[PDB]
């Protein structure tokens, strides 16, 4: 369908539409080496991607109808210069004609514009006066559609924000180039994350929009707060939605004691710039791997919960012989688990479902998903099967629903 | 460089009775402490932490705090005046 498939394949981006048209990097454009189609643009001359595409399917018209799809990670903005500073970060305008994504304090925007001095913007604008935003630093799946004869739509997953008329207009006559690069940015340490990017000669309609949300999702392989993958061996602070004004803690380590949800967790704050809630909070955890044999957490892979505390590395765990419907977890000392329940099966979906962490007994059977309950007014971590037995035709929000937040220079925290 | 800096240094229990003006506090901890009619102005506190601490008619006046903890504080509003924040993680009094 694409006119244009910007992807990274073997060790080049490329376009994967038949058109082939030619893509120019820059010296400085860095690529997570994880996910390679995950693209670092910088602040700099040298940190951009050319589109030269081919002629043909340059926009030049006062009727055909296009759409452009893509995903992209947005930091914090830290600095006050960031302020009304819009700056571009796509483009393909030719003597101030044709189109352009622009970003700015909190917003989002796109502009269309004809040979003859009339443009529209459409813009969504996000918050980050916010507890814990949807938005901030976090992949999001921007979908933007154009219909010559009534309206311009910015969707965000799957869901639409705004639309605004260009029926008014006017012949487009775009660039023969897109430039991938942040022109006008007055913010010297800035950077986007960019990912997929796509283009469509049509006007997409909102069940493409939702398909191609989900199939782009990567369902069947975690992720963390942020959007990334979920990984081994790497610390991520514990966010449950259920309760998200509370962080998690050990009142002490051992079978003895427990793992339970201590509140109130703070909030950061930069002035006139955001106020947050913290989210480099309480006991880190570690997925390890049960199988040694790529550190990616898929769905359906088996491990082991290891646990902060004091700087020291622990391991979750619990009897699921006690009496009672949840079973209490407890932080353990990883040499004297024995025969106590740890192996997790970790869940992307069913069907997707933040309820992420089942625990087991070693001869197969559940135990449960971790989450929390309530004892003398101490919410305890617990696992139980209520929470696997309604996530059998629901998809809401239950106190086993869990993120994982490891630090990130889009944040900008003070780890502890 | 050519401001006055005081860095890596550990304050134990007790400040009363002084008036700090003009001062860098990097990577500085105020842990216990309890501050008495102590006044910073016009000064800048960097990668600090302040922890179980307690203020009575105590004020900062002008300061830029970055990369800072207030940790189970007292702290109030009315204390820092025409004041500054910047990367500052609030923990509760
Ligand atoms: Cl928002
Ligand atoms: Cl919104
Ligand atoms: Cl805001
Ligand atoms: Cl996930
Ligand atoms: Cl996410
Ligand atoms: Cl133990
Ligand atoms: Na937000
Ligand atoms: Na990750």
């Amino acid at each position: 369908t694409s006119i244009l498939n910007l992807r990274y394949e073997s060790n080049h981006l490329i376009d994967l539409s038949r058109y082939a048209s030619k893509i120019n990097i820059g010296s400085k454009v860095n690529f997570d080496p994880i996910d390679k189609n995950q693209i670092q643009l910088f602040n700099l001359e040298s940190s951009k991607i050319e589109v030269i595409l081919k002629n043909a399917i340059v926009y030049n018209s006062m009727y055909e109808n296009f759409s452009t799809s893509f995903w992209i990670r947005i930091p914090k903005y830290f600095n006050s210069i960031s302020l009304n500073n819009e700056y571009t970060i796509i483009n393909c305008m030719e003597n101030n004609s044709g189109w352009k994504v622009s970003l700015n304090y909190g917003e989002i925007i796109w502009t269309l514009q004809d040979t003859q001095e009339i443009k529209q913007r459409v813009v969504f604008k996000y918050s980050q006066m916010i507890n814990i935003s949807d938005y901030i630093n976090r992949w999001i799946f921007v979908t933007i559609t154009n219909n010559r004869l009534n309206n311009s739509k910015i969707y965000i997953n799957g869901r639409l924000i705004d639309q605004k008329p260009i029926s008014n207009l006017g012949n487009i006559h775009a660039s023969n180039n897109i430039m991938f690069k942040l022109d006008g940015c007055r913010d010297t340490h800035r950077y986007i994350w960019i990912k997929y990017f796509n283009l469509f000669d049509k006007e997409l309609n909102e069940k493409e929009i939702k398909d191609l949300y989900d199939n782009q999702s990567n369902s069947g392989i975690l992720k963390d707060f942020w959007g990334d993958y979920l990984q081994y061996d790497k610390p991520y602070y514990m966010l449950n939605l259920y309760d998200p004004n509370k962080y998690v803690d050990v009142n002490n380590v051992g079978i003895r004691g427990y793992m339970y949800l201590k509140g109130p967790r703070g909030s950061v704050m930069t002035t006139n710039i955001y106020l947050n809630s913290s989210l480099y909070r309480g006991t880190k955890f570690i997925i390890k791997k049960y199988a040694s044999g790529d550190n990616i957490v898929r769905n359906n892979d088996r491990v082991y919960i290891n646990v902060v505390v004091k700087n020291k590395e622990y391991r979750l765990a619990t009897n699921a012989s006690q009496a009672g419907v949840e079973k209490i977890l407890s932080a353990l000392e990883i040499p004297d688990v024995g025969n106590l329940s740890q192996v997790v099966v970790m869940k992307s979906k069913n069907i997707t479902n933040k309820c992420k962490m089942n625990l087991q007994d070693n001869n197969g059977n559940d135990i449960g998903f971790i989450g929390f309950h309530q004892f003398n007014n101490i919410a305890k971590l617990v696992a139980s099967n209520w929470y696997n037995r309604q996530i059998e035709r629901s998809s809401r929000t239950l106190g086993c629903s869990w993120e994982f937040i490891p630090v990130d220079d889009g944040w900008g925290e003070r780890p502890l | 460089v050519e401001r006055d800096k005081y860095a890596n240094f550990t304050i134990n229990f007790t400040m009363e009775n002084q008036i700090h003006t003009g001062m860098e506090y990097d990577n500085g901890r105020f842990i216990g402490v309890k501050f008495k009619s102590v006044t910073f102005k016009d000064s800048v506190f960097k990668s600090c932490t302040f922890e179980d601490v307690t203020s009575v008619n105590t004020y900062f006046k002008n300061c830029t705090f970055i990369d800072t903890v207030f940790d189970n504080t007292d702290f109030e509003p009315y204390k820092f005046i025409d004041s500054e924040f910047k990367n500052c993680s609030f923990f509760h009094n």
